[PDB]
């Protein structure tokens, strides 16, 4: 009665029989932009069900040596379904998200992933190793798209900050002996009421194994982690031709 | 609910019971395809095994929503998550998940 | 269409293959119209 | 006019942010209530499920037999303003005579507080911050000496013309705000408002400032937030001829009327560059002190 | 719950079709009112502006001095049912003995009323039509003779098995409706309901019945409307041995309880094929009679 | 006060100073499908402003020998803007249209175009000339797209029917000495509450010169006719992957 | 396993609109289905047989 759950939105329904409750980031639900916070004057389009549904974008394989991955929002969806289309024809976009990371195993496997949401996840480089070179991450590393991107130095989140303190961000854990998924709901986070779904990534999703995957020889070794997400309260404005970047 | 012969391939007398169920097994993690079939209830195919499809044959037209319930018969220690999708008219057989 | 969302995982000692059974029926908004004869006639010659 | 049901019962447009939590007054630390032994089944405060993502709700009273303690310890010093409203170094400007940098008697400092670690680390604890600020300018010779010299400090907002010489016409300062002060005078001090076009300055902007292909050349612009670029601060000795003395100006900033949103992990690797989280990949150090064994001190 | 203004005042969802016109009773032709001369400026009923797309509103009374006429001429005969509820030929079926077509004693007729021009042209005056129908089957030998022969007519809806022989098991007609009648009997006659899955049959469907590439081979399906394909009508002599006489069956259809939508230009070129507006490009004739000069009769 | 007009819908505004009123086809305004006429159960998407706006799709040149052209709806828009996108991801579509055909000249030019709307405009062939061959029009002739298609035998509308009786369909005339545009508003016309925007064209727009273009040598000879249209009360249902045909 | 059919409705698996369904269920009643005459017997009375 808390281990079992069902998420239905749009024409998509998700189930789980081993849940660990739901986190509502920063203790707040996605809402539409108010007439007093708003600044742009054009009447927005709120496509509803065609874009506020569950998109299942990726699957990574968890290995005894995996480092961890991250995806950027809304970058992951800008080229998918009706949502991607609206994000392209419009300058302005705002929305919330319901994230559902899935990973099941067996009662004989073990391991724990940390699933967190980090607003304004700015990536850094190793500065030529020595730290004397002012290098910067390439577009494909900052907006990895749907395939996400593997962390090079998980301990400092590839940004000079301790992953040990990452729990200060909305999160959940997928500890195999306990659950098989994390569900986090995120409201719009920005200093503006609207923004470009192309130039700016409001937050990054991180999935990092903190307690390594393990099992005896003979148990299924292919342990996938799948990413499913649904935009919520999607609003768009500033219409023109489609643009991909 | 009556049994839908999704696995309508075996035809030799001794294997007919096999059409009553289809399998699943450990995979390679590429979101592989497990099975497919047309939702058309009064059309030749899996639905002919169901009483619904049968009664359907005595009428020219029909209207309504349908439901298919899948029961997993693996051991209690087996886990898994599947994605089952209904693709409305116009959309061809999904090439990938 | 049915796809593997993750994978069929099992520990040591359990079968690597299992089956699914599908049951189908109609919802309550379901109705039929225009009574016709069925496409099949289960008879070859005369039934004696 | 609306008529179809789904439209009427639609929640599309709800602008109220349903909030699951609310702030309560907490002027002092919490008190400890008396507690006695408990030998029950079903009741299990000690056991938690961290996977959920919440912190343990277990209190002292439920884990040991406690006495009563009236806690009057104040929580006032840990408020944003208490923590931030303390002036700290954010800028240093050199005006040497015979030099490689500013031998021309003036200097332009692009307002960026990320040049100094102490201050930088504090602010970067949050993602968004809104506040007013008090700036104080401490000037003297490189030996910490005071000389009878007159300076002009001018705030040059983005778009205003930047002085290019100690004699630039820009120094007329007809519309920009300028401060004329002597080194002999106490340090100059002013109040500045919240000037971003955004509702808050943001120490971290995960994006690009413009549309287009983001090729190698334009990768230096990843994370560039115009909303944080408040302008330039220009200083000059006030004269046509060169000043007889070399000078240094230290800029101190004290935040006030502060508001912050979205706390984040605190920097644990040395800083290398302004506005850019780059860290030395070869000198990645653990956050703290280390030991030889987990079973020993 | 809704909150932002634009959402509240939105008209998205209005399911009522605002109608600019409405029907009025008109049992008789309109009367003529007395009129006298008018010598005015500003008032100009005679002048119109056809570009607008409406017909002239000028009445007799305003163009000449009229008397009063009480018009009691009925308008009853021009109602859809008056016009359509008259049986006409729609199908002809031949059951010859020694022949090239149906020498096997039975026949299947795909229900399509576009095989005969008189009827076809009338219905095609409208785009959509909904109605019930009365079918009458007139059978006799090719000379118009009556013989003591027994027939079976069976309605075979789409999906039901089609007889392939005079002895098909399909003739058991356990669920389909069949009519057994003799040529000596008066013609068989039945009522049929509105059977389309659509709200109305449509004589014109500008589209394709399926998705996909619409290559040359599948161009024969342009305009194919399954919603108009009601099924087959099968007839057979009732016996194992072949019938001694050659037969012909004429099918007459009388529409009743008719409703029509979207009037269109009436066919003006000879018909060539069933359900398909193809016309002979080389014999494109003007709609009517022609003359030698516009200034002569 | 009837010659002058302004049409604003979405983020597009059209003006004309030489109008001839507005026709509302079959005396009825575009409305959304009611809960009693509807049959499909999924909650539809009504994108509003992003698709109910003015698209300006084509320009043809009027010549002293032009025969006339026709366009099919909604075929003309299936590959344009946000509307085209919705028409592709969804099986079901319904909408109305506001058509604005434009053509200006001078007080010294003359000619009159007939602008009409013909529901279910099924095209026929000349059947091999003799009429012995059962030929059928190719996809490119039945759904000409945005470029429209030139009539081969305007007198019989390439379908065996008299163009002289075409006025029985919602229409207007652009008679140069009088106006410079036609505006026709069309409600959804079909025997179903929804349909495929791909397989079925609810109606065709015809623009045919009935009184030929003429002017003396020296006056501007390039007389364009431009087509602008706006969907109204657009509704979509039956979501899946995008499909172009 | 219980032996009952699924109680899950459309409304609970996807976001549905409202639809007023007036589709009749009259044609599927026992008499509608069975009260249609069909062949059940054939009897031959030949001469020389
Ligand atoms: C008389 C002139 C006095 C000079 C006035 C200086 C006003 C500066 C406003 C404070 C702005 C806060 C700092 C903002 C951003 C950070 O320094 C960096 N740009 C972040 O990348
Ligand atoms: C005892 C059996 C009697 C036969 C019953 C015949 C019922 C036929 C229903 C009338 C349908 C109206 C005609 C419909 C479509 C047109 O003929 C063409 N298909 C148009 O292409």
């Amino acid at each position: 009665s808390d281990r079992v759950a069902q998420l239905t939105i749009g024409n998509s329904t998700i189930t789980t029989q081993e849940a660990a409750n739901i986190i509502v980031g920063y203790g707040e639900w996605p809402s539409y932009c108010s007439d007093s916070d708003a600044t742009a004057v054009d009447k927005p389009t709120r496509p509803d069900v065609s874009v506020n549904r569950f998109y299942t974008l990726d699957t990574k394989l968890w290995e005894k040596s995996s480092k961890g991955w991250y995806w950027k929002f809304p970058d992951v969806l800008t080229e998918t379904g009706v949502f991607g289309q609206n994000a392209q024809f419009h300058y302005l976009y705002r929305s919330g998200f319901c994230i559902h990371v899935q990973c099941n195993a067996s009662k004989f496997h073990q391991g724990a992933l940390l699933v967190a949401v980090l607003p304004e996840y700015v990536i850094g480089t190793v500065a030529g190793g020595t730290g004397t070179e002012d290098t910067h991450p390439p577009y494909k590393q900052t907006q990895p798209g749907a395939d996400g991107f593997e962390l090079q130095h998980p301990y400092v989140l590839d940004a000079g900050i301790p992953i040990s303190q990452l729990t200060v961000c909305p999160h959940q854990w997928i500890n195999l002996r306990t659950n098989n998924c994390a569900t986090i709901i995120v409201p719009y986070i920005n200093a503006l009421p609207f923004d470009s779904a192309l130039n700016h990534c409001n937050f990054g999703l991180l999935v990092v194994p903190i307690s390594p995957l393990d099992y005896d020889q003979g148990a299924t070794p292919v342990i996938p982690i799948t990413i499913t997400l649904a935009p919520m309260c999607s609003e768009f404005a500033g219409l023109r031709q489609a643009v991909t970047q | 609910e009556t049994i839908l012969e999704v696995n309508n391939v075996p035809t030799n007398a001794t294997s007919l019971m096999e059409r009553l169920r289809f399998p699943v097994s450990a995979q390679a993690g590429k979101g592989e395809l497990c099975a497919v079939f047309r939702a058309d209830p009064g059309r030749n195919g899996p639905w002919q095994s169901t009483l619904l499809g049968q009664l359907c044959g005595y009428y020219t037209q029909w209207s309504g929503s349908l439901e298919v319930t899948f029961m997993f018969t693996g051991s209690f220690m087996a886990t898994g998550k599947m994605l089952i999708a209904y693709t409305p008219p116009g959309g061809p057989l999904p090439k990938d998940r | 269409s049915i796809w593997y969302q993750t994978n069929y995982v099992v520990p040591i000692g359990a079968p690597n293959t299992a089956y699914i059974i599908a049951l189908a029926a109609a919802q309550k908004n379901f109705t039929m119209k225009l009574c016709k004869d069925a496409s099949d006639i289960l008879q070859t010659g005369t039934i004696q | 006019g609306d008529r179809v049901a789904d439209v009427i019962e639609s929640s599309i447009g709800d602008s109220v942010s349903r909030a699951l939590t609310h702030a309560l007054p907490a002027p002092t630390g919490q008190n400890t209530q008396v507690s006695s032994h408990r030998l029950d089944t079903g009741k299990v405060p000690a056991l938690q499920a961290a996977e959920i993502g919440a912190s343990s709700n277990a209190s002292d009273e439920s884990m040991i037999e406690t006495r009563c303690v009236l806690n009057s310890h104040s929580t006032a010093e840990t408020t944003l303003d208490s923590f931030f409203s303390r002036a700290g170094l954010v800028g240093e400007i050199d005006l040497p005579l015979k030099g490689t940098t500013n031998p021309n008697g003036y200097a332009n400092w692009d307002i960026d507080i990320t040049g100094y670690a102490q201050m930088r680390r504090k602010v970067e604890l949050f993602t968004y911050m809104r506040f007013d600020a008090e700036f104080t300018f401490v000037a003297c010779t490189p030996t910490g000496e005071v000389v009878p010299q007159l300076l002009q400090y001018m705030f040059v907002p983005p778009g205003a013309p930047k002085p290019d010489s100690r004699e630039s016409l820009a120094w007329q300062t007809a519309t920009n705000p300028s401060v004329f002060v002597k080194l002999s005078d106490p340090p100059a001090q002013v109040s500045v408002p919240f000037m971003s076009p955004a509702s808050a300055y943001q120490w971290f902007y995960d994006g690009y400032p413009t549309f287009g292909e983001h090729k190698q050349e334009k990768d230096l612009e990843y994370g560039a937030m115009p909303n944080n670029m408040m302008g330039t601060f220009s200083v000059r000795t006030v004269g046509t001829s060169k000043s007889k003395y070399p000078l240094v100006v230290r800029i101190y900033m004290r935040m006030k009327h502060v508001r912050a949103w979205i706390p984040r992990p605190m920097r644990n690797q040395n800083y290398l560059f302004k506005a850019n989280p780059n860290y030395a990949g070869n000198s990645i150090k653990p956050t703290g002190a280390s030991r030889t064994a987990i079973t020993t001190l």
